[PDB]
């Protein structure tokens, strides 16, 4: 008698958008924008460093917060909000670029340079590090001359960078808290530091600080960043205040390290990280955070975009 | 009582997406069209497999949440990031709206091609009812319902009776 | 005398876009179909509501025109701005061309929906003439023409005289 | 008899682009690229400051031409081509960053620095800046060594930011334009400037020499600026050339600053401006100017793009 | 057994994209159409010409490959360039996927437009088989086959013969 | 009788990617992503300067490698890896901005600076820059003290730009290889260089010390530059260790630059270039070089995107 062709329906479906109208009801649709995050870092199968009170930029310099993490290899490097890059107060002159390469550096390897002269006192008494007593960073010397009324000798120390890898050279300049400190801690007179290379050619001069008492001590450290190409030579020609590195830093490889505020979960794996957690979904878009690292869904502003998987729902 | 895709769907068709409803003197029932549903679901699945393709591009952090970047570079970065976000939000909304339009129109295309397949299989021994129903002008039970679902039905079954029935 | 949508368009419909034209005892009657027109207009209006929508992401000045900015950052800004301009010029050209294609296909689909609906109402009497019109074998007066214009038309009763004239 | 189905038509339509044909004629189409604008800036509903003959940084530095804007409060900040940041020649360092900050500041809430000086003169009147007689900048204190030919004493001043918003502190360095003038003004000897805060560290040195003549003067005063986080302190240690701040500037809220060469108009109430006019439209795209500010159409290269609003035009 | 269109296609058509194949007892054979072929190829060439999209925006060299740029701006350039590249790779994959879907749907709809034109041009003088042929009840050789291949065919002169059959 | 309709099909065919399904067979498809290149520069129709051993920035200062390029005029500028910007060791400060300025500049039109010197040696030379045995940058003056180990008097010089175009003015600061070098030359004492104009103000100080040997002398010159607006003036004040400009550099017009390692081809004309060749194609995309410059296809990461030109190739029984 009668036959009929028709299609399935549901009593109540979901609503998707189309090119000509909004709120089109379909039987089934899925989400294309991820909204659910994992509160913890999914680092399973990858080597990680969970760096706490120490910041990432300090892995070269060696603040007491991460003395044990001076030399390591890693696949994922994690910096924390509480992390600090100083013992004695200071800042890097090109802080963001150096951090950017460290997050891409894969870790750190080191090779000693030297500064094997006399008249110099390695410890450099600072009261902001209490691992055993007054000291400066594990990897740097304060060339303070022969205590009081001691002129600083002229030094011309170079490093040849004999390995095939480019060398990361980090050194610094000490801005004392006052003119009296320049006079008695590094001796009287003017202070000049000249740093040469095939491509650097830059001089620095310290000045009396008279700055606020950040972490008790006034003054600042300028951490200066230099890159060497294979077989190049870095030259440190100076007679002024100088923070002498003991070891040059070299890269390891890939990292894509992520700054994060949450605990590390070693039992889950994924590649998208953000400061508030991770994304382990395979949806094309997210509205969780735009500041994603790795093979991550693309950031959009819409809270949710539903992609239809069924056909138009016309209920009976 | 019985109405097809033109005006309404079938709330009771759970097994399968596309199918045929049989109303006759020789019983009544519903049976799915395996090939049409299998094609539509595999075709949509392929669409989803395209949608979930990963970027395969790792992005490093450029800005810095814990310590701010320089205001000049930070403002250039925020301008670039916001322009990129607007581009991807535009592309995401246009892609989802366009693909939802294509999914709905594609499902309707499948409905129309299956409907036309049935019409061209029945030819002159059946007529459209304008609702999704086909009026069959010869007496037949489930054997030919299965033959239609199986794409085996032939129209050479006492055609003269159906013509006299509709002339 | 009067051709349909396949051969050409027709100048003269001021109220609406889609309609009906017919030859009968009164002669060359013309009327618009306001329901298919409102459907097409509503879909086009929604399309423009999505396209004619402004963003809420505020942008400020990055560079200056009264004084120049640092040359390297200025050139990076100009390159990023020009690449964004190229992306939006591409997106605008593709959006306008694609949506114009969808608008034209939309209008043709709505014309087809009207044509098909009339065909399904007329059943055996539709007699498509290949010009976008339906030949009516029964003598149809103004009331049945009005019944065709809206959705309540009986294919029966007319069928007997229509088939006697057709065969 | 016969029933014919069809569609309307027009005698003269317009042409649009499609995916298969560039010139498809349609019965109606609208423009999606706006080229119409209003010759005047629109301020209705927003507080607008018109910095006629005044640079935006003159609301911080305070030259005579900016005397009415030292504590301006506005939602829209308009800079003019004919205006100037200074009255006595000089340039700001990172002036672009400072304008970017000020254009979003919501206005400037000035609060006294509270600096008290002794052993100097706080006048510094110059012939290039006049307020019915020789004057200097309203917000800057040019500190000279007593009368003439005397050493300038070293002074170390500081300011603490006690408010919830960050404080903007601006100061300058005076390059006398001659060694003889510097030694007459601040006395003989080496000059050194150190300025800093918990997240800021800079030093400056005056550089006498010879420079061209602008507004009849040979010297140049350059200006520097610092942001203080809440509860942070700034120090200023100088041996001369203070150009000291008299008031700290706080940000009032949020604003959108613009550049414009045209008159301001209350009536229009527009949401986006460019130099030379206002863009008031609902269209998604514009071809007026690429350097647009606000929530307004995205710039495209096309002069016009027509979006079809009707069906295709079959002229018969 | 010449019923290529719905299922098999014609691998032997040399001169055009669309055509006619004849089963007539005088001798079977194949011929191509040029008007629907010319229309489809003109639209596809129009697509390729639109898709050239040659830019008139000159881009200069910012990143120096002989001497590296400062690392912060270098990474800004790499991030912006990679985001732009991802945008263009997405746009290129989506544009090609859309154009391929529209090219296939256009070509299949052009074959359907020709098929529908033939069915309506033949009025009720032919019956669909459902595999891709029209069963012609009236036998004819050169005038009717040329007229059907063309856009001008008079269905009246064969209307009586076709209506005498089937009934 | 039976009238069959149908479509062109092929026994082989190609595959394209669609929005819904991958690998759809079509009778014909073309590529939209260019992978072919020409391993040479198609410079036909443009004035081209092939800066083999000459770095672009040396075309302002004039090292021996740039002797023939001191006043070059060209529409297309080609840079090469084997070239150098300097002859005496050193670098430009903000060198990338200056290279970007020069690449579109259209060439260099030099005008005499007009600086008259007295009491000094203006004929300084170095063993690293050997035009005829011992020389220095042709277009800049190495200003030494009257005698070795003697004072260099302080001088102020200025230039007024009387042309309608802004002038590009470059000067060097010489950072000596030792305190003796800065004492043997120019004399003892602190050195200072100040440079300014109505909208520009900088001050530079040389820093003697010790450096590794690069291309001979263990010294360095930092090359600084400014743009001088029309009708403005520039004042240079120096006490020594200042390399003065001899001529002001004006820009000629519009050009584009290339960094490449390939042969220049004057018999072919292309639209854009990259380090490995010229890209001549009418396809919207390319997968060969993401940093190509000029008017040419946009880079995509897809190795090949096939755009159908025929229809779906349903096979015939
Ligand atoms: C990222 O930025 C660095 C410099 O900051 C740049 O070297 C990278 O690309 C370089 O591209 C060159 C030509 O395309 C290539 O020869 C060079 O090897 C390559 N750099 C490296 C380390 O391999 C920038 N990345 C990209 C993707 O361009
Ligand atoms: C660029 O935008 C980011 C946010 O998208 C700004 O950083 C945020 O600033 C607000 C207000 O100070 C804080 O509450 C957020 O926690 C910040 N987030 C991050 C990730 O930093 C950033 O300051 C903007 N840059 C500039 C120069 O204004
Ligand atoms: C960035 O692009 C803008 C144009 O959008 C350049 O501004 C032009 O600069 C020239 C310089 O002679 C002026 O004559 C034009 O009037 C300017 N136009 C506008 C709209 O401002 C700007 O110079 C470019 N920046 C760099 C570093 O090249
Ligand atoms: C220093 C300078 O460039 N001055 C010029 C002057 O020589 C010229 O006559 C005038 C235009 O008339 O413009 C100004
Ligand atoms: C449909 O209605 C039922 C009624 O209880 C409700 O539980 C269910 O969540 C509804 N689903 C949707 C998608 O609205
Ligand atoms: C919707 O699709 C999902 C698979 O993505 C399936 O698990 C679910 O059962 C579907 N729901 C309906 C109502 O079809
Ligand atoms: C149709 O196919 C089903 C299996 O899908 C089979 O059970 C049924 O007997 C078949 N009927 C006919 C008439 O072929
Ligand atoms: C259709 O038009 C006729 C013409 O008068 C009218 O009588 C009939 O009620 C209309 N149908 C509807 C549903 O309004
Ligand atoms: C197109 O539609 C708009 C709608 O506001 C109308 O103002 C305009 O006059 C129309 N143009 C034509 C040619 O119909
Ligand atoms: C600043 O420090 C004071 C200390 O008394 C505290 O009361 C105030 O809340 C602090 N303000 C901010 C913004 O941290
Ligand atoms: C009809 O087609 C034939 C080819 O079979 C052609 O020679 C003839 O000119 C055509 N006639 C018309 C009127 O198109
Ligand atoms: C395929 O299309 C291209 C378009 O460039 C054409 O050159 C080629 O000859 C075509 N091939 C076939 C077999 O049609």
């Amino acid at each position: 008698d009668k036959i009929c062709l028709g299609h399935h329906a549901v009593s109540n479906g979901t609503k998707v958008n189309t090119l000509t109208e909004r709120g089109v009801e379909v039987v089934n649709a899925t989400e294309t924008v991820e909204r659910t995050n994992i509160p913890r870092i999914c680092s399973k199968g990858k080597r990680t460093v969970d760096l706490g009170q120490c910041g990432l930029l300090g892995t070269i310099t060696g603040p007491p917060q991460c003395d044990q993490f001076l030399e390591f290899s890693a696949d994922l490097i994690i910096e924390r909000r509480e992390g600090s890059d100083v013992c004695f107060p200071g800042k890097f002159v090109n802080e963001e670029a150096l951090r950017q390469i460290l997050r891409e550096s894969g870790g750190i390897d080191k090779e000693a340079m030297g500064f094997t002269y006399s008249g110099i006192r390695t410890n450099g008494a600072t009261s902001s590090c209490r691992r055993s007593g007054s000291s400066f960073y594990a990897e740097m010397k304060w060339l303070l001359s022969n205590t009081d009324n001691a002129a600083f000798p002229q030094m011309t120390k170079s490093y040849k960078n004999t390995r095939k890898n480019p060398a990361l050279i980090v050194w610094g300049i000490h801005h004392s808290g006052s003119t009296a400190e320049q006079t008695k801690l590094y001796g009287s007179g003017n202070k000049l530091v000249t740093v040469g290379s095939s491509n650097y050619q830059q001089s620095f001069v310290p000045s009396p600080g008279a700055r606020t008492q950040v972490n008790g001590q006034s003054g600042r450290i300028d951490f200066h960043w230099l890159m060497l190409n294979p077989n190049d030579t870095v030259t440190f020609s100076f007679n002024g205040a100088f923070i002498a590195p003991d070891r040059a830093s070299f890269l390891r490889g890939k990292s894509m390290g992520i700054q994060s505020g949450v605990q590390v979960d070693a039992d889950c794996e994924g590649d998208c990280y953000y400061s508030g957690g991770t994304i382990i979904s395979n949806l094309p878009f997210q509205n969780i955070d735009s500041r994603a690292v790795g093979k991550c869904p693309r950031y959009v502003k819409q809270r949710s975009l539903l992609l239809a998987t069924g056909m138009k729902n016309v209920p009976e | 009582a019985i109405a097809g895709f033109i005006e309404n769907g079938w709330e009771g068709l759970i097994d399968g997406w596309y199918g045929f409803r049989h109303q006759n003197a020789q019983g009544e029932g519903t049976a799915a069209d395996y090939k049409s549903t299998q094609s539509a679901i595999d075709q949509i699945t392929g669409k989803l497999n395209r949608l979930i393709e990963k970027t395969n591009q790792q992005f490093e952090l450029i800005d810095n949440e814990f310590t701010e970047v320089e205001k000049q570079i930070g403002n250039v970065i925020n301008w670039t990031r916001d322009s990129i976000t607007e581009v991807w939000s535009y592309n995401a909304e246009l892609l989802v709206a366009m693909e939802n339009q294509h999914t709905i129109d594609l499902a309707d295309s499948e409905m129309d091609k299956l409907y036309e397949r049935v019409k061209r299989q029945l030819r002159e021994n059946a007529e459209e009812d304008g609702t999704g129903c086909f009026e069959i002008f010869h007496k037949c039970d489930d054997d030919c319902m299965a033959s239609i679902r199986n794409n085996t039905y032939d129209h050479s079954k006492y055609r003269e009776e159906a013509m006299q029935n509709r002339i």
